[PDB]
């Protein structure tokens, strides 16, 4: 796991908690202040940046666990949406979703659509339209050699 | 008929067995302050093994006997020095010292 | 069970019964001529000898093992002092390896001496003669005892009839002591 | 837990393994060659000198024991004195053998030595018999000149190689008089040789290069080692220019 | 639920490399034509050839079992007790 | 016997290390029933589009006919700022500056990824790969399984077994395809002896001489019987399992020509074993499994892809050090050590005269370098 990203995510979680509501307008206002989409271009694009954005998406979707609060869930969902939509590189790195993780998202979207939050449901609609999911049995790969 | 109470154990496959011929009686070791309190108990009561064994709940009678014999064999000078000096029989302060030794050995086991 | 290649033992540990028996007989004869059968139980010495024989039969794949591993593999209860006895025998081997020129140049140790045990058994007579010309005793007495059997002072005197009488006054119990004794175990 | 799923205390073996090991299909379990160490050199030296000393001492020790037994069995005084003189001679022989410097008792490169005894006893089965044999014959031996060249023997070396036809380098090295093994000088010979490189590129080899690229090139990195393996004559240094 | 203990029923339930091996061990002289019929038409000729080249040699057009096949390295002569190596050399 | 015990909801047996066995074939139905996932065709379009978006969203999820959500679009596409990561206080900016500084210290250029282009080109081989015909197009919901094998031992001896390759296979394919797709240098080895005649051409490699190969999936040995020359390798492994009470249950045997990857009830991340050619062993790790996507290869027959072929160091000729060796010597007369290596031009001049007569006594074997498949 990248060490600097484990601190950058906790840093952006402060501004995520700073939001007052779950309407998509707060992320549009934050984009003018906290432009997280700076390193997406950089000075070089290669396997280094590929693994960088892969670990970024992985450790960002990791914060979508059930124990996290609803506002943190909305923040993480919008962050993953923006990161995927800002992938101007050659490969299209889709976020990897586990089978166990695909159970909380159901009731999450149910609560979003029942709360009349049209933007929260349209975000997931656009994510599904872009086909930005890697359905895996486990969220990460690991071996026993170490 | 019991239900899953005992586990199978392999023991004595009927081969050539080593002749142990030894019974190592477990003896609790002696500490420094424990030796000092044993010496003061001897000086206060004498050579009455029964009384010493009664006031030593952490020890045994045979252990006290072996310790007394080893002391008489090795440090007879200290044995005579302790026997010359006398001290009246104490009961309450003796129990307080027993509790202090208990706390000390508990701290030692915690270390 | 080292003689049969049963599935419970790998094939690397299997050996011939006659060769192992001859090696163990030579080693126990070496122990007998070097004062290792007198006083101590025989079975630990026999176990140490057969362990050294099994190790010397293939030090390539058996020197890394130990006596406990060998006893666990053989399904035989190992004697407690046997290892210590083993050490003593190893020491004897060293006292032999220092006499042979190639071995004393090799500068062996307690571990690398088993591989040449056969050589030590080839000319064991001259080796033990040279070792004894430089006996075996328990390590408790081999600490250079400068005072052997100290003579006690001659104090067979008994005075005239009575040396003193205060000893009786010191040995008797006082009424307070008697009351304390009666109260302690009342 | 890496070798096999069934790697317990005693691993089993299949029947087809005999067919695999019988037809000479050794693939990877024999390519585990390692370098040497200083302690290994010292162990090999000690083992070979101990083997030679034991071979020299065993007849003398046996004769001394036989003389001891005979003088313990015989009773005549003249025979006892004769046996005592013979035993004194044998003792002096053993003494002068034990006090012999460690240069003459090393033998030669191809001297008769038991390599299996050195491998299974001294080396503890860590090195094979042939692996220590070949290492003591040419790699570790005092008769091997460890000094490097002076750029004066390669000319006569290639001259003799061209006069003989590059058939047997052993006789070439022996006639050259370098006191070194043939393989030790052949490496520097082929390192100084000019036929190893190539010349101006042709057109037909470009077809093979393009085919090998279109078949096994990966991204921006080209595996030029594969080109060296397939295309003969091209080294790894200046071949990259073929795609630079 | 002799070496020819295995019957034809137990013979057919074996790989061809062992079937031709035991056939050359029991007969020691076998033509290829009749070997095709004994092995069966379902088996290709190339496999039978590559198998018989490992356990037999060609002499005057007929296949004869190899010497080491009949006499294992650990066996000896039942008539004289000499090692099997000399027997294999004599048979060759 | 049907599928072994396992639920399609994999529970971790050890936290983040492994999972319980489960029927991987039922995933393609479970995750496709609990989630539509249809649209694996890359039919994204290069007004009417807004009308379709309204008619879809205002009927599925949205309730208002006003196009108010399009602000998101104008915040996503239009508000995107050829940029330098500076003039902002972020920790990702800090680590990017650290990487750029470490680059400017020693790293001269970007052309140093001689081992990273593998996971790039071998993945680009899976994108934009149009099928051969309409009847060969992969159907939606196809299961794809990744695997990592650990064959060789030429790498680190005093370290773990990290550096080897990774492969990827399809679920609908048969196990015979995965069997024949696994490439191993041991199949290129040649038996016999070659010192008697080095000009003798290879008549039959070990691939055709021995075709026996089986797998291990939770005590299920799948044997192959396509050719009449191969043998059943599981005939002994079962006996050694039933000769003594070792605690191993009865193992079920089956064929390979009639079993698919769907019925493989196995664990992910568990170190399984694949054995072929008598004793050639391969540690196997089933890392990930996933449904088919619109970015994967559309050719079904052409998808036993080795998504990561790890680099391997070719053994150089010990004489010239400028060519790859092909012959391994034994009992040599002039080589410094027994396992020496020689190339063609060197093996010719070593012990062969002009006419090719064998000189001296020696043994030689054809050394097939592992770089052939690498």
């Amino acid at each position: 796991t990248p060490p600097g990203l484990q601190t950058d995510c906790e840093a952006l979680l402060s501004r995520f908690q700073e939001t007052d509501s779950v309407r998509f307008e707060d992320f549009t206002e934050l984009w003018r202040n906290m432009k997280f989409g700076t390193i997406f271009c950089g000075r070089m694009r290669n396997l280094e940046k590929n693994m960088f954005t892969k670990e970024a998406l992985a450790l960002a979707w990791r914060y979508f666990l059930p124990p996290y609060t609803f506002q943190i869930r909305v923040g993480a969902l919008y962050l993953l949406y923006g990161l995927y939509n800002t992938q101007l590189c050659q490969p299209k790195q889709k976020i990897r979703v586990a089978l166990k993780d695909w159970d909380e998202v159901l009731k999450f979207q149910q609560d979003l659509v029942n709360a009349q939050h049209f933007d929260a449901a349209y975000i997931f609609r656009k994510l599904r339209l872009d086909r930005a999911f890697h359905f895996t049995a486990m969220p990460k790969l690991l071996s026993y050699r170490m | 008929c019991v239900v899953e109470e005992n586990d199978p154990i392999f023991e004595r496959g009927s081969t050539t067995t080593y002749s142990s011929f030894r019974k190592n009686y477990y003896s609790k070791p002696w500490s420094n302050k424990e030796t000092d309190m044993f010496f003061l108990a001897i000086s206060m009561v004498g050579t009455d093994f029964s009384m010493i064994g009664q006031l030593f709940p952490h020890r045994a009678r045979i252990e006290i006997k072996n310790k007394f014999k080893r002391e008489e064999k090795t440090n007879g000078w200290r044995i005579d020095k302790a026997f010359q000096e006398k001290r009246p029989f104490d009961f309450d302060f003796f129990a307080h010292l027993l509790q202090k030794v208990l706390a000390e050995e508990e701290k030692r086991k915690q270390k | 069970k080292l003689f049969q290649a049963s599935p419970s033992v790998p094939a690397k540990y299997v050996e011939d019964k006659e060769k192992m028996l001859s090696r163990t007989m030579q080693l126990v004869e070496l122990a007998n001529e070097t004062w290792l059968v007198t006083g101590r139980h025989p079975l630990p010495v026999i176990t140490a000898a057969t362990f050294l024989a099994w190790q010397s039969l293939q030090p390539a794949d058996r020197l890394s093992c130990s006596l406990a591993r060998f006893c666990k593999l053989a399904n035989v209860d190992l004697p407690y002092p046997a290892s210590s006895r083993l050490q003593e025998l190893l020491a004897v081997l060293l006292r032999m390896a220092e006499q042979l020129a190639w071995l004393r140049v090799l500068r062996l140790d307690k571990r690398s001496v088993v591989k040449h045990i056969g050589d030590l058994l080839q000319h064991r007579q001259s080796l033990v003669r040279s070792a004894f010309r430089d006996l075996l005793l328990p390590p408790c007495m081999l600490k250079s005892p400068k005072r052997i059997c100290p003579v006690p002072p001659v104090s067979t005197v008994t005075g005239d009839e009575n040396i003193s009488d205060s000893e009786i006054e010191q040995y008797l119990r006082t009424p307070q002591e008697v009351r304390d004794f009666q109260r302690a175990q009342a | 837990y890496f070798k096999d799923k069934v790697t317990g205390v005693g691993p089993p073996a299949n029947e087809d393994t005999r067919e695999k090991a019988a037809q000479g299909i050794k693939a990877f379990e024999e390519l585990l060659v390692t370098k040497w160490k200083n302690w290994e050199k010292a162990l090999l030296r000690k083992s070979v000198v101990s083997d030679r000393l034991q071979r020299l001492l065993q007849p003398k020790l046996l004769k001394l024991e036989y003389l001891h037994q005979k003088q313990s069995k015989v009773s005549s005084e003249l025979e006892r004195q004769a046996l005592e003189k013979q035993g004194r001679e044998a003792e002096k022989e053993i003494q002068d053998i034990n006090q012999l410097p460690e240069e003459a008792l090393l033998g030669n490169r191809l001297d008769s030595h038991d390599w299996e005894k050195i491998s299974n006893i001294n080396f503890e089965g860590s090195r094979s018999a042939e692996e220590i044999r070949k290492f003591w014959q040419n790699s570790e031996h005092p008769s091997i000149n460890k000094q490097e060249w002076s750029r004066e023997e390669e000319e006569r070396l290639q001259a003799i190689a061209a006069a003989h036809g590059h058939l047997e380098w052993q006789k070439i090295a022996e006639e050259l008089g370098t006191s070194r093994s043939a393989f030790q000088c052949l490496q520097k010979f082929q390192q100084h040789n000019k036929a190893l490189k190539r010349k101006e590129w042709t057109e037909e080899e470009d077809r093979m290069l393009t085919q090998l690229v279109q078949e096994m090139r990966v991204g921006s990195h080209i595996p030029y080692r594969r080109i060296v393996y397939y295309m003969e004559g091209r080294d790894s240094m200046q071949l990259i220019y073929r795609w630079t | 639920q002799p070496s020819n203990v295995l019957s034809m029923a137990q013979l057919r339930t074996l790989p061809l490399a062992d079937q031709i091996k035991i056939l050359m061990k029991n007969v020691k002289v076998m033509p290829f034509a009749n070997l095709m019929s004994l092995l069966g038409p379902s088996i290709d000729s190339v496999a039978v050839l590559r198998g018989i080249q490992k356990v037999a040699m060609l002499v005057q057009g007929n296949w004869v079992v190899k010497s080491d096949i009949l006499y294992p390295k650990d066996s000896s002569s039942p008539h004289s007790g000499v090692p099997a190596e000399v027997l294999c050399r004599g048979r060759d | 016997v049907s599928g072994s015990g396992g639920c399609n909801f994999p529970e971790y047996e050890l936290p983040e290390l492994n999972t319980r066995a489960f029927h991987v074939g039922a995933f393609g139905e479970l995750w496709r029933g609990r989630l539509r996932g249809a649209g694996d065709l890359s039919l994204r379009e290069p007004a009417a589009d807004s009308d379709r978006e309204d008619a879809a969203v205002a009927r599925d999820l949205d309730c208002s006919l006003e196009a108010a959500a399009e602000l998101r679009a104008v915040c996503g596409l239009d508000k995107l700022k050829e940029v330098i990561p500076e003039n902002t206080d972020l920790v990702t900016l800090g680590v990017r500056k650290r990487f750029l500084e470490h680059r400017e210290e020693t790293i001269t250029i970007d052309r140093a990824c001689r081992q990273e282009t593998f996971v790039y080109e071998m993945e680009s081989h899976a994108i934009g790969k149009k099928p051969e015909n309409s009847a060969d197009m992969i159907e939606e919901g196809e299961l794809i399984l990744s695997v990592n094998i650990l064959y060789p031992v030429i790498f680190h001896k005093h370290k773990e077994h990290k550096p080897y390759q990774t492969m990827l296979v399809l679920g609908s394919q048969k196990l015979t395809q995965l069997r024949d797709s696994i490439r191993c240098v041991s199949d290129l080895q040649i038996g016999g002896e070659f010192s008697n005649t080095p000009d003798q051409a290879p008549e039959h490699i070990s691939k055709d001489l021995y075709k026996s190969a089986f797998f291990y999936f939770e005590g299920t040995f799948y044997n192959d019987k396509r050719y009449p020359e191969c043998r059943d390798l599981s005939r002994t492994i079962i006996e050694w399992s039933e000769s003594h009470d070792r605690g191993y249950g009865k193992f079920q045997t089956a064929r390979m020509e009639d079993f698919t990857f769907n019925d493989l009830c196995i664990k992910l991340g568990f170190p399984y074993l694949y054995c072929h050619q008598g004793d050639c062993e391969h540690v196997i790790v089933i890392t990930d499994i996933r449904l088919v996507h619109h970015d994967d290869c559309l050719d079904r027959t052409l998808y036993p892809l080795l998504i990561k072929k790890h680099w391997l160091w070719t053994r150089k000729c010990f004489v010239c050090k400028m060519y790859t060796a092909r012959w391994v010597t034994n009992n040599d007369s002039f080589a410094p050590e027994d396992p020496c290596f020689f190339c063609d031009v060197c093996f010719r001049m070593l012990h062969y005269d002009s006419e090719g007569n064998k000189l001296g006594e020696f043994l030689a074997y054809p050394y097939v370098d592992p770089g052939t498949f690498n």
